[PDB]
């Protein structure tokens, strides 16, 4: 089989 | 349930049946116990278990 994961894309933000 | 639960992310979930008599543990397998008899500590004990 093939495991699956949940990923989040990263981008710079100003705070 | 186990087949339909292996696809759940961010969770290790299992399902099973209660033993024949739920007053003592299942009589299958062995219950090993590593013991510190010199004062090595938790780190050394975990390393030895690994």
């Amino acid at each position: 089989q093939m495991p699956a994961v949940g990923v989040v894309t990263v981008k710079t933000e100003p705070l | 349930a186990t087949r339909a639960f292996s696809q759940i992310k961010d969770a290790m979930v299992f399902a099973f049946n209660l033993p024949a008599i739920v007053e003592l543990g299942t009589a299958t397998g062995f219950d090993f116990e590593l013991i510190d008899q010199a004062g090595l500590g938790h780190e050394k004990l975990t390393q030895a278990r690994n």
